[PDB]
């Protein structure tokens, strides 16, 4: 079964979209009705415990559709909106506790709140995820799931980023560094699932090996990502993906072994199967710190031991036919030193599903906007 | 679904076989 | 099939015991030819294949009991015989190589000949021990003989060699500590016997781990007894030794493994058993060394081997109980230390058969010893 | 024969099964 460490969703102050002498006629006025419920409802979904992924996609654009009325020209004669400074957004932050940021932007209310929803279909990944009898089906809706959250994130870090007027601090979510992160472990993660698949399946060592290889480099980068900010709110994570890092080492080690094994290269084999061992005993270590280290989101715990299994598996294959050449319980003519892993995955690498903002709500007209009167 | 070798390939990128 | 060491047969010149004018009438020179034939018998049987201990025994005491007159006295009320000092003898020695050594005293000559008896038994043994069809009858014979060569060592050392008037000189037969490496060895081999015959009936393991741990204890003595004598002539024979030492402390570390699993002691049994692997590596080692090492006797080789059959059964049951706690590959927390031994075995352990020359010949009187004039 | 614990061994001096 799945464990995936899951920072908290963002929060937000209500907006009522009540602008009073601003709004001129019931035209402009409905719509500042449909976006006080349009965001209202996303909102109420994202702790909706019932929300699929359908639910979620309808809402999100209902709302989306209608707020980049704040942002994008109708007849496109003007730059922007005339609106995208009317109102004041604040959003609390993953990594930031109760210490909120405001911007009056609608471009930050944007990004935030497509933000939470690549969050959200993160969470509503994991949850899955999780589960302990996991159909193929539902294996696909992780995968899938995760893939959406790491476009919709990407999207948001190149196309809108820069759009914003008042950069974020460092350690907050709207930074370029940290969105990059949760895409590196939107991909690992999806990659995992298809290590686990790949497994059952009992495809090749080579592939298997290969593919949790590259997965221990993303959390490697995930983590190089994350150095750069304060280990008060981002250690927590980083031991995480530390440690996410020596679990799918081990694995790779493990699957090596078996490559080295059917080459006939027995201490090479022996040696490589003892550092997947360690590794995972190590792992297991780092598992502690992490559990015992202050921050933002849930402790996860592994359990679920199939390394084990493979292991024993691949011990008693390789004793059997390196003995009376290294030895039995008592290992000679061993390496002294891990073969250095260089590996490239042909098949399961991931790739962010392409997103993109639905095009602005029809019910945004030059007549409905001219009812808009700013003064 | 075939990768850019021409093997054929499930939805989660791995080799049908 | 077992593999002893052997050291060559020590080599004399021929004795006529011829007197001539100093011995008068019939009964002296009668004892004369006597003692010219049955010595000359005695020796003719060494070097004969066909020699069993029924016609060793019978030549060496006919022999023996005669030359008993140049020895001991007959009237009592007295030290001793008249005639010690009578006559020359040449041996060589079995680590000296072709040169002789020479002194005219009949104890050199009883001692020298006696030691030879003792050498036919232990290579009558080594021969039968050698067979691979070899039946029980024949093991208790090849356990007898060294039994018997081991007390007539002893007797030797003790009763007889305090009795020469020339100092003994170190690299020769004729010195305690040469003899008592012998002794030892002779107990040790017979135990050899013993193991290898518990081992097929199945015997509790830890009898076979302690009489294993006895047998090594006994060639690390031998080892340490030699310790003293130059290199030149000792070397391959001390080489030897400790091979025995390492294959037998191998086998001690193997059982006591098997008796520490039992026990439901995973580390210990898993390290007793590592240790046992190791020490039975050394041992191959040292026989490799053993083998190009200059020295008296030919080189024996051991051609194996059951050690690595109940080694890999071992290593499967201790593995399948003990990988869950320690295992699979990695070992973790396993003794740094090897167990330690010290075992009491309370069977199998050999002792010398004592021994006794015979009493002097009835052929000796004292008008028969006076038919020697020494004048 | 038996050793000194009243135990049957055999001319090794080994139990008797």
């Amino acid at each position: 079964t799945h464990w995936f460490h899951r920072n908290p969703l963002k929060a937000t102050a209500p907006v009522s979209f009540n602008y009073y002498g601003v709004v001129t006629g019931p035209s402009a006025s409905k719509i500042c009705n449909d976006l006080r419920s349009s965001r209202a409802r996303l909102l109420e979904l994202f702790t909706d415990l019932s929300c699929n992924p359908e639910m979620m996609k309808n809402a999100a654009d209902s709302y989306f559709s209608l707020l980049q009325g704040f942002i994008n020209s109708l007849d496109e004669s003007t730059q922007e909106s005339k609106l995208r400074y009317i109102q004041n957004f604040k959003w609390t932050d993953t990594l930031q506790g109760q210490v909120p940021s405001a911007q009056q932007d609608a471009v930050f209310e944007l990004i935030s709140m497509g933000f939470n929803v690549a969050l959200w279909y993160t969470k509503y990944a994991s949850r899955l995820a999780g589960k302990e009898n996991i159909t193929e089906d539902e294996a696909k809706e992780v995968h899938r799931s995760l893939k959406i959250a790491a476009g919709i994130f990407k999207h948001l870090k190149e196309s809108h980023l820069p759009k914003l007027i008042t950069p974020a601090e460092k350690g907050r979510d709207l930074e370029s560094r940290l969105i990059e992160a949760y895409v590196i472990q939107c991909q690992a993660e999806a990659q995992e699932v298809t290590i686990a698949r790949a497994i059952e399946l009992k495809h090749a060592p080579g592939l298997i090996a290969a593919l949790a290889y590259e997965t221990a480099n993303f959390y490697q980068k995930a983590d190089h990502t994350l150095s750069s900010l304060e280990p008060a709110y981002s250690a927590k994570w980083r031991k995480y993906l530390h440690l996410k890092m020596c679990f799918y080492t081990a694995y790779a080690y493990c699957y090596h072994g078996e490559t080295l094994l059917a080459s006939d290269k027995c201490g090479e084999a022996i040696r490589s199967l003892q550092e997947a061992e360690k590794l995972y005993a190590k792992a297991e270590a780092l598992c502690k710190e992490y559990g015992e280290t202050k921050g933002p989101g849930p402790t996860v715990k592994p359990s679920g031991h199939l390394f084990f299994r493979k292991l024993g598996n691949l011990v008693k294959n390789t004793l059997e036919k390196c003995q009376r050449e290294n030895g039995f319980i008592y290992f000679q003519k061993i390496p002294t030193e891990a073969p250095q892993l260089e590996l490239k995955a042909n098949y399961g690498l991931v790739e962010p599903i392409p997103f993109e903002f639905p095009p602005t709500s029809v019910q945004w007209t030059p007549e409905t906007l001219a009812a808009f009167d700013l003064t | 679904t075939k990768n850019k070798d021409g093997v054929l390939v499930d939805e989660f990128g791995l080799p049908q076989i």
